């Protein structure tokens, strides 16, 4: 990664074993749960394209997801080449396939800087969004409160699935207006319908406690 | 296209 | 987070993996026990709105709680827009614009803007403001997650007074999201829920006795 | 905490996750054994009142001990106000209840410096002394060598309890003169009484090996 | 490893215990899975030939694999001596000599020589060269350790298409020591080894469809 | 501990949590095995009397051992007061006072005084002195904790000579709190406690043979 | 250890708890397997004689090996005194027995520097070579492929033992020419003899897969 | 008042 | 004398 040194200079640092082990263990434990994408974005802070490729390549399994991610990176690189036809970076130079570390450092520290790392991380995060949305185990329509399930757990699964599906805020709100209340078990559903319209999540969880 | 998973911030 | 380098300059640093994993594990193990809010306040030291959003985003579970938290953040941001509005117009060439409720929450502001606001003279602690909103939401969630009520905390027949006090102020902390709970009704309730013997002892001790003396009397 | 930087300047550093986890795990494992107070004093090195409040507040259980500690801090703050009636710090400013981090930094780095952190840590350590002395499970009078217990273990419990009770050195010495020898099992007690007066701990442990 | 100090100077640093233990544990747990080579390439960042020799020497098992690796290193060193020979003769008083195949592998060069070659202007990346040879040997060892063949990877009757793809590109990665494996024969083999239903679906999807669309069709 | 900053100045640093936990765990697991004293000497590097008192205070168990240690420290402090007395009188305005037995043990000296003594020119290593006293006490405690005697260490009938030597020099190290134990009586005892066969072999080897040759003879 | 500071100066640093625990755990887990000697050499980077003595002394067991190592250090120190009859370092000063830390620092940072740490580490590594070669559990002659053993495992033990025995490269090569092929089980032995002369290890392992 | 638990030092 | 265990390097 490129990091600022105490002398005010932007220098290159080697990716840490702590960070590598972090990303590996996150992909191992959490698979492709939504929270994986924030963590990635947080462990790649200041990363060059080479560091991002390091992080992705150290993943042992999920090779289907990694091939999909490759395809998405190719698509975004082609779009970058269409938009944008010291050397200027191409779609392959941002993805670290045809550029060298010293060139990436040059672009990232140049004035004006050319954030190749942030662009590549953008494409990677897009591919990861697609993979997460595709790997959601259950649809929001089939998230229904079990008969002996606490309401808090039902809403936890409801908004976990809703986060995995990744829809516009209007579709999420629209989902929680009706679909949230209707899928509840008969008891908490009668209580909720007894509450009224436009009740906050806090109020719904309170009534069914 | 997907909207993202960053509940907080952008 | 904005940390001072040896040169004496306030610079930005990438959030650490140790801090990320720390916060994650605290949310996993402690759930929403009161002590999670102090820990949070300590792990988000010198944090920007971006770093706060990172800590909150990395949380994988309790997504309903995260929705309540987001609602609270929106409410506090609207209240900021009401009490602290920004004049729509030009900005002096040398100055920086004023933050809106969306700029403090890091949803409409770039990292460099947040750095400028936090390092300006006089500074504008957007990270501390956003952290106060987040801590309000977390306070509400903790208060909601309180398992039992203080009314249902009574000293067992053959239970030590110390354990009863522990569960007492623990449950009260959970139900109020605070440790300053020295009210007249709170104290009278503490002495009342005690077993008959220690109750008579405490009543005999007199008014205004310290918790130290109360626990010494019922050893 | 306030720490000296390599440029010779006194700067503020954020309390570490290593330190936080350390204190939490110490209070969890050791409860209020005497050794907890040294460790605390060692993890709060250079601490501001805000850092001390952080350390105390992250404690999940032992809320009785924490309320007692609050009361003691109030007492010491009242005494400070009586003694002592840029702003001058009050009893509430040293305990971090009414002061801000920047003010604490100002007092601690001022010339002459006003060690608010060391004062608050002093009050905290006093309250902790009271709590430890109150939480000693057994009195020194009831520490008696079991019939099939090694003498080394009996003296370990003897001086562990003696450390928890926290008496003047004269009371501790006086305790180990007679109470130590009398409470031993008949064998090692006959041997000890056979040794003589003014025998060192080394000699007593040697004879009963 | 050669790392830059705050002063802006490239200096030598002792290899870290965290890096040593990291590499050791990677070789212990992952054996010779493909992902071990990226990890290696990341743990040997800015490493000198000495540091590389340290990482390789600390490996306690797979000594046969280490013999194959040593053979490969000797081969690449000989090829360096053929394509990059050093003129036997005098050296200018101010210049440094040229590295032989033995000097890049750190077997006939001192740490100070390696530091000079790596920090010279223009630099001579002996650490990156030796690392490329080591990665060639490791590639060969990974390729050899491939348990099964891609031909024996077929979608189970009631197995999800996603799992079949995972084992497919995993086994192919192992057999080729690479992830760029988008060949016509590779793709046709992927579609052919699939179960009859998903096979008909994929064939109906048309030519040149993305893996995303293929996995969407056989959900 | 007093550590040198990059500027070249000797400054004070808070004792680290890793060092504290290190010492604590060493005292917990190893009890008072000989190797605990080297480890201590390494974890207290550059330590002040305050830091030493911290390491010793954090020990929760073996309180009797800590009483013996305190007695020893008092004895060495008295011997310091006898051999190194301080003249009661005035101090030059620019100089610092001389340490008493209580000042070296950090019981009557402030951290700043210890820093001054340790960083003065010529320096006064109060930390190393106190550390030597502590190591004397620890030596006594280790010697006392020796489970068995060297006399009771004899080679088993079907036991390898190597194991017998291990237990031999291990027990001797414990009983003497040292590894330099090449005495004539020690060696003769090593050869005598051996089983009859290896005894005859060693006797036949001749006088003054190295432990390497002795262990080679009884393979 | 002596390490270079960011100001370009060679300063003394205290040996780390991470390093100490590392060496201790390596000697505990790996006993005297060959890989222990590289790891040692890597953890003692920049070490003074005092640091090397620290590392060796923290070893709890294997006191036979440590006494042998002492003897070897004495031998090398005597040879150093014979060769080599601010003060000049003697055989005892390099081994840290009669020198002080400040003197070792002086020699190591002097110009021209006198690497006492590297010399002592050389002697230590020699003694360790002798100990490893002596502690090899089985000879290379008795390393024979089990009937139901994979060839890869047989060669792993073959070259592990061959590394422990520490012979010249000509003796190692000569061993793997004939002894490697002859000790294989009848199947892989017939296959190997069917391959031909001068076959690489890769080819032999391939044929017997 | 209590005397403290700091066996060594002050 | 032994040859060493440093398979790679010197
Ligand atoms: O109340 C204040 O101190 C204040 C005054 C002006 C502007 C912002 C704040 C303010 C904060 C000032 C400093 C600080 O560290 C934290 C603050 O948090 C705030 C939160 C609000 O909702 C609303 C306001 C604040
Ligand atoms: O191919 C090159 O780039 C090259 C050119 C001249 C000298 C060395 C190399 C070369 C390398 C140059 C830079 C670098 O980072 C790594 C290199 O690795 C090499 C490996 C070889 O076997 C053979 C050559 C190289
Ligand atoms: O013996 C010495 O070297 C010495 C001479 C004068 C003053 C103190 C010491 C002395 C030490 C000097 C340097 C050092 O690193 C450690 C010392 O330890 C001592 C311990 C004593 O009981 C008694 C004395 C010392």
């Amino acid at each position: 990664p490129i990091v600022q040194n105490l002398q005010g200079q932007m220098v290159h640092q080697c990716i840490s074993p702590r960070t590598l082990n972090a990303w590996v263990k996150v992909v191992e434990e959490k698979a492709f749960s939504p929270e994986v994408i924030p963590m990635f974005s947080a462990l790649s802070c200041g990363a060059t394209p080479q560091d991002l490729n390091t992080m992705l390549n150290t993943v042992g399994g999920h090779q289907a997801a990694m091939q999909m991610l490759k395809e998405t990176i190719n698509e975004e690189a082609a779009e970058w080449d269409r938009l944008h036809p010291m050397r200027e970076p191409r779609g392959s130079d941002i993805a670290g396939t045809t550029s060298t570390l010293q060139e990436q450092i040059g672009w990232m520290t140049h004035n004006p800087p050319i954030p190749v790392g942030e662009i590549y991380k953008r494409w990677i995060i897009l591919g990861l969004n697609k993979i997460v949305r595709m790997y959601s185990p259950t649809s929001i329509l089939d998230i229904r409160q079990g008969p002996k399930e606490p309401f808090r757990d039902y809403v936890d699964r409801f908004y976990k699935t809703l986060r995995a599906e990744q829809a516009s805020q209007e579709v999420k709100n629209a989902a929680t207006e009706t679909l949230l209340v209707q899928n509840a078990n008969p008891d908490c559903k009668t209580i909720l319908k007894a509450l009224g319209p436009g009740a906050t999540l806090e109020e719904m969880m309170t009534a069914c406690q | 296209s997907p909207s993202g998973v960053f509940t907080f911030g952008a």
